[PDB]
RNA sequence: UGAGAAAAGCCUUCUCUAGCGAUC
């Protein structure tokens, strides 16, 4: 009579050394793997419930205007540069990494109602309720020096 | 001029098998819309089933086997000629244990084949790595003991004492001693749901979640007493053997059964079905072996005699069938190749010490265990177990660690209990009858003196 | 874990069921180069990481591709080379590349890479190669020149190679290395060009461009062997003879009071009747010298000139060596001639069976360098040649003059002579007065002598006087026990007792690290008629104690053979 | 956000280059680990030059 | 087994296998057979419902 | 406090860091 039994090599199945990872075969026979459609929606079902507990949208707040802000304007070469302008007059430069305000410009007298960024970057032009269209250089004033237009 | 220019095939038989598509339907579809999705859910499942396919050679192991020459009967081939003939691997698989001063005993395996338990009727319970010969725990409960099985990993184990259903640890310690169920005949857990079964002297079936610690379902049989309990693990319902000669099909949700099935003329006694859930074995008092397609047919596919009763039955994860008539043990074999066991002839052929009081096997290897009067043996039944298995699901050669993070892995993917029903994919359909429930609202918003009288 | 390495198994899938197709493997072929596969791949993907293993995924794959080459070749199919051999490759690569970002100060597995990018990969892909290794060791002048190599003799582009030489001068200024190879390069160009002219501007074709290389390189680097070596260079190319003509007459009147530059004309000149001819030769580079020693008069000069006349000795014998007499006189009375080619002539004469000139260089030796011992070891060696009877008087002159206490070669000498032709009690009187003027270590060579010479002299008896005489003057060998013990062995008494009384003394002053004189007494009372074999027992117990560190594990091993019939 | 830094140190200068990075949130206490682990930066940094003194 | 995680006792809050209160009451009762030694589960069993029985004839009267 | 208290030897379950791994 010719018989066979399966005999695992455990050389094959159990790692070398402490040092090495184990060996996980797999086998995809959906006989050993049933309930594979309520096995699944309980996952989804997991999913869904971890996404409302880890749903935490606010970041920072920044603060240092002087009236409500009304204009927005991003920096089209560094993403933590923007430019806003709050409605008493100023424009405020902030860096969004270190969450503070790096300038302070007095532009235009009353509101400012738009502002907008040279594609170069390298300078701004805003509006004001003056009647007045004025361009600004971008790089910060050197020492003490006042801020022209 | 290359002479075979096209890609390598794939067989469309195992193809087939990673499928899970009803080409049959042939519903028509007239818009571009509903057109586009349709061929993408078709390429989508092609090329899945494709490298599966091709993942086939990754398998490592082939089944055992077992054949005659010049004409000899397998089942005369006894135990002793097996065993000089196999490696000595095998060859120390085959043990006899004998413990007689106890009671018959009850036999368990792990679902990782690694680990065996055992109790006995006078109170033995013992825990054991039966590969290796050491000996987890071994206690003596002063009271008697009808049923042992394992819960999940073999950290917890259940044995239905003549009381109550209690609880230990795999080193002997007792954790629960569970009131509500009284006087359980039979036990049987169900693994990806987390819930174990329990059948009564008193006739009620009850349901516990091991995960929380809570009876979800406590349900009346009305049926008597209640000792024949089995699971469908394709299914997960749970079967029950009547005197009456019909078996009920239950699940936790309903407080009826989901079927009746009348198999034999007289009281059925036995009953067992394959992994696959396609096929059901039962027995009765009228000594009739009867298998049955669960297919939706629930027909006698085959009808034996026997001359004696076939007191318990089994099926391996092959498709090979046992059963156990008084001292002797019977396998039945067939292809099992969309094909159910042919009852023509037996396979193999033992006789034990005392009585049969419990058959089972073990997952991934080729032995089977009996448990009798006289003790515990362990046979060597070629071609039983199934070859190749999955590292991540039931790994023998897992170490702890490794076993510590699939718990959780099943911990966060537990199965509701209203879920089970007779189709596992029943969550897949649409509820037809929410459907005009729902089209019902859909529509709510959107000769000249005859005159006289 | 298992999740990489499974998605790495199902990508090296189709090339194995492609050559399924083939028939060139076998499906267990197939099946025992998936197990191997994945055995190589669980050890490269662990945390802990070794270059041994990502050594041994590439040499494997290497293997493998060499068994598809050797099988495609039989089967004649040559079809689907893109799917197998150039997925293996990729595969080959990104391996190479891991281990090469792990590992970067390893310069032997870059050049495994390369190695593997010139047998197996595209031109550039060995192309980004070098310049991943190049910008991280910029210091190593070769891997330049290996760039720069490759560059011209396979791809064939001059102009690739120029910029790689002159940007590597700029990381290196001062290394002469650079500088020759690149005036090489540019020589190798121009034959290519001339070679182009045949097949269907002027100035490069001249050698122009390379003497550009020339001029600044003698500039920056200010040496006489850098110069000359250009000029071993510029001979190697038969073309443009000018270019060696322009070199070669600024040899001598740039670089000047410096014996090299000097030395090389000479030996340019030197490149029955033919023997008149070869001997005429000689004179002209013999001229040459003077006019080097008038203009140059410096002792280093003069070395390269006696020893000129040396090799044409050794190498018609008699004219040869008219020529190192009188030069040999000229550079005496100068007195600039050094210590050391005093013996190297005179050893020379020696040889040849003349032996007065001999004795007019050790005269000469002792008269300039009257303390030198060696030099008297010399003279002393000549005049036993000669056998001439002024052997007596050397050995009062040579101790008088040498102040220092310490000759031992001369101690030694004087023993050898003394017993050849010497009365016995002479030579006993030297060997005292040898003892007592050395006084440290070099004792032990005159004590082994001394011990010796009484059993020649003498007999037994003599030689057991001495020895007990000088049984206590610690400095020892242990050749001055083994001398006694054979002395003992060969008298017709053999007296054990004697034999073990030599064995012990010995023991205790060399005990503790002689492993083999240990070894030698068990054996002597195994082997001896009069020895006792019981006495092993505790020979081998006392030996273990004594012996320390590794003297101890040699015993073991010694006496191990011993016991078996390997001795 | 692909740039290249020059480090001196008193070895030598080292020349490097950055592949990406979360610029914004880089001062935030998870995904400074992206500069503290030297796995996490190594996948972000490479060395393209070094030249010693 | 492990020590959960912070997300994963959100998912798996609620579920311990050691203390099931609600269901068999053994932490209570534990207390109860250590403090007087009681060989048998059972014995406590009757002291409780005899208990009941004296509390229900009190509460009716 | 009340499986009293105290000391030794074996298994079981689990907790912290620290390197290491993510460069193809």
């Amino acid at each position: 009579m010719k018989v066979k039994m399966l005999s695992r090599n455990p050389d094959n199945y159990v790692r070398e050394t402490k040092l090495d990872l184990q060996r996980v075969p797999r086998n995809y026979d959906p006989a050993l793997h049933p309930f594979e459609v309520p096995r699944e929606y309980i996952r989804a079902l997991n999913a869904t419930k971890l996404e409302r507990v880890f749903a935490k949208p606010f970041l920072a707040s920044l603060d240092g205007h002087r009236d409500g802000v009304n204009c927005l304007a991003k920096h089209p070469e560094k993403l933590a540069t923007v430019l806003s302008g709050a409605c008493d007059g100023e424009v405020r430069i902030w860096n969004l990494t270190q969450r503070n305000c790096i300038r302070t410009i007095q532009a235009h007298e009353g509101f400012v109602r738009g502002i907008c960024t040279r594609f170069c970057g390298t300078s701004f032009f805003t509006v004001g309720d003056d009647k007045t269209v004025k361009q600004w250089k971008m790089d910060g004033p050197g020492y003490g020096d006042e801020e022209e237009p | 001029q290359d002479p075979f220019p096209g890609p390598a095939p794939v067989p469309v038989e195992v193809v087939q098998k990673f499928c899970r598509i009803d080409k049959s339907r042939k519903l028509p579809h007239s818009k571009a819309k509903t057109r586009s999705r349709l061929e993408v859910a078709e390429a989508e499942e092609e090329e899945t089933s494709i490298k599966a396919a091709r993942s086939e050679l990754l398998l490592a192991e082939e089944p055992g086997f077992l054949e005659g020459e010049d004409g000899e009967d397998t089942a005369k081939i006894c135990q002793a000629d097996i065993v000089e003939a196999v490696d000595i691997a095998s060859a120390a698989k085959h043990f006899d244990l004998n413990l007689r001063q106890f009671g018959p005993y009850r036999l368990n395996y792990s679902r990782t084949g690694r680990h065996l338990a055992f109790g006995g009727r006078r109170g033995h319970v013992a825990a054991l790595d039966w590969v290796t010969k050491k000996l987890m725990c071994e206690i003596n409960v002063m009271e008697a003991v009808r049923d042992i099985r394992f819960l999940h990993s073999e950290a917890l184990l259940a044995v239905a004492q003549n009381r109550w259903l209690h609880i230990y640890d795999n080193q002997g310690i007792e954790l629960h001693c569970i009131r509500r169920c009284d006087r359980v005949t039979r036990l049987e857990f169900l693994p990806f749901h987390f819930l174990l079964a329990t059948a009564s002297e008193t006739g009620f079936l009850t349901y516990l979640d091991v995960s929380v610690g809570k009876i979800v379902a406590a349900l009346n049989a009305r049926a008597g007493r209640l000792d024949v309990m089995s699971q469908n693990p394709y299914n997960a319902v749970i079967h029950l053997g009547h005197s009456n000669g019909t078996v009920s099909l239950w699940s936790p949700a309903m407080k009826e059964p989901l079927a009746k099935i009348l198999c034999h003329r007289g009281g059925v006694r036995a009953v067992a079905v394959d992994s696959t859930g396609t096929y059901m074995a039962t027995s009765g008092l009228d000594h009739q072996l009867k298998i049955f397609d669960l297919r939706g047919t629930y027909q006698p596919l085959s009808t034996r005699t026997l001359p004696h009763g076939a007191g318990h039955l089994a099926f391996s994860q092959r498709g090979l069938l046992v059963a156990g008539m008084g001292d002797v043990v019977n396998i039945w074999a067939g292809q099992g190749k969309a094909s159910p066991p042919s009852l023509e002839q037996p396979y193999l052929t033992h006789r034990l010490s005392g009585p049969v009081h419990g058959l089972q096997f073990c997952p991934f290897e080729d032995v089977l265990g009996v448990g009798h009067t006289g003790g515990i043996t362990s046979m060597l039944v070629p071609g039983a177990g199934e070859p190749n298995f999955d590292g991540l699901e039931s790994n023998p050669y897992r170490s702890r660690k490794q076993r510590q993070e699939w718990e959780v892995k099943a911990l966060l993917e537990k199965v509701p209990a209203e879920l089970i029903c007779l189709d596992p994919r029943a969550l897949a359909e649409v509820d037809v009858i929410s459907l005009e429930q729902g089209k019902k609202e859909q529509i709510e918003r959107l000769s000249a003196l005859d005159r006289f009288v | 874990m298992a999740e990489i390495i499974q998605e790495r198994i199902e990508d090296r899938l189709p090339e194995l069921e492609q050559l399924e197709r083939i028939g060139l493997f076998s499906h267990a072929e197939i099946k025992a180069i998936i197990k191997k596969a994945s055995d190589l791949e669980y050890k490269i993907q662990r945390r802990t990481l070794f270059k041994e293993d990502f050594i041994n995924y590439v040499q494997y794959e290497i293997n493998l591709l060499e068994l598809i080459q050797r099988r495609r070749t039989r089967i004649g199919y040559s079809f689907k080379k893109d799917e197998i051999e150039n997925s293996i490759v990729h595969r080959v690569q990104g391996v190479f590349q891991r281990a090469s970002a792990k590992w970067k100060d390893d310069v032997q597995l870059w050049l495994s890479y390369v190695a593997f990018c010139k047998k197996w990969a595209t031109k550039t892909r060995l192309s980004k190669v070098f310049s991943a290794m190049l910008a991280i060791h910029s210091n190593k002048p070769a891997l330049w020149i290996m760039a720069a190599k490759w560059e011209m003799e396979d791809r064939l582009s001059s102009e690739s190679a120029r910029q790689l030489f002159l940007r590597a001068l700029r990381f290196h200024p001062e290394c002469p290395k650079l500088y020759k190879e690149y005036f090489r390069m540019e020589l190798m160009h121009a034959e290519k060009l001339r070679k182009e002219k045949e097949e269907f501007s002027e100035e490069i074709l001249k050698g122009e461009l390379a003497w550009i290389i020339y001029k600044n390189s003698v500039s920056i680097i200010k040496g006489a062997e850098f110069h000359v070596s250009l000029l071993s260079i510029a001979q190697l190319f038969d073309f443009a003879k000018d270019l060696q003509k322009e070199i070669y007459d600024d040899l001598q009147a740039l670089h000047t009071d410096d014996p090299l530059t000097w030395d090389y004309v000479a030996r340019r000149e030197l490149e029955q009747a033919k023997a008149v001819e070869v001997g005429r030769k000689e004179e002209r580079c013999c001229a040459v010298y003077e006019e080097a020693v008038k203009t140059l008069p410096t002792e280093a000069m003069w070395k390269c000139y006696i020893t000129f006349c040396l090799e044409r000795f050794t190498k018609l014998r008699g004219k040869r060596l008219e020529r190192t007499m009188t030069v040999f006189r000229k550079a005496h009375e100068l007195k600039l001639l050094s210590e050391c080619q005093y013996k190297q002539l005179s050893v020379s004469l020696l040889c040849y069976n003349f032996l007065r000139e001999a004795l007019e260089v050790a005269v000469a030796g002792t008269e300039l360098f009257r303390d030198s011992g060696t030099m008297w070891q010399l003279k002393l060696q000549v005049l036993i040649e000669s056998k001439s009877p002024d052997i007596a008087m050397l050995f009062e002159e040579a101790f008088v003059h040498l102040k220092p206490q310490v000759c031992l070669p001369l101690w030694i000498s004087w023993a050898e002579w003394s017993e050849g032709a010497k009365s016995q009690e002479d030579t006993e009187a030297v060997f005292k007065k040898a003892l007592l003027a050395v006084i440290g270590a070099d004792s032990v060579t005159l004590k082994n002598k001394y011990l010796d010479w009484a059993y020649r002299s003498g007999g037994y008896k003599k030689a057991r006087a001495v020895f007990k005489s000088l049984q206590e003057s610690r400095p020892f060998s242990v050749d001055f026990f083994r001398k006694m013990i054979q002395f003992e062995k060969e008298q017709e008494s053999c007296n054990m007792a004697n034999i073990r009384e030599y064995y012990e003394r010995a023991l205790r002053e060399f005990g503790s690290a002689d492993s083999d004189l240990w070894m030698d007494y068990m054996k002597e009372e195994l082997n001896h008629p009069l020895g006792r074999p019981e006495n092993c027992g505790q020979i081998y117990w006392r030996a273990m104690k004594m012996l320390q560190g590794e003297s101890a594990e040699a015993f073991v091993a010694k006496h191990a053979m011993h016991q078996t019939g390997h001795l | 956000v692909l740039l290249h830094v020059l480090f001196e140190h008193a070895v030598g200068y080292a020349l490097l280059a950055l592949k990406e990075v979360e610029e914004i949130s880089l001062l935030q206490p998870q995904v400074e680990e992206s500069v503290l682990n030297l796995g996490k930066f190594h996948s972000i940094v490479r060395l393209v030059a070094f030249c010693p003194f | 087994v492990r020590k959960l995680k912070f997300h994963e006792q959100k998912l798996l809050k609620q579920v311990d296998f050691l203390n099931w209160e609600v269901t068999d009451h053994n932490l209570h009762e534990l207390r109860v057979l250590r403090r007087y030694r009681l060989q048998r589960r059972e014995d406590y069993t009757r002291y409780n419902q005899l208990s009941r029985a004296v509390r229900e004839l009190a509460r009716r009267l």
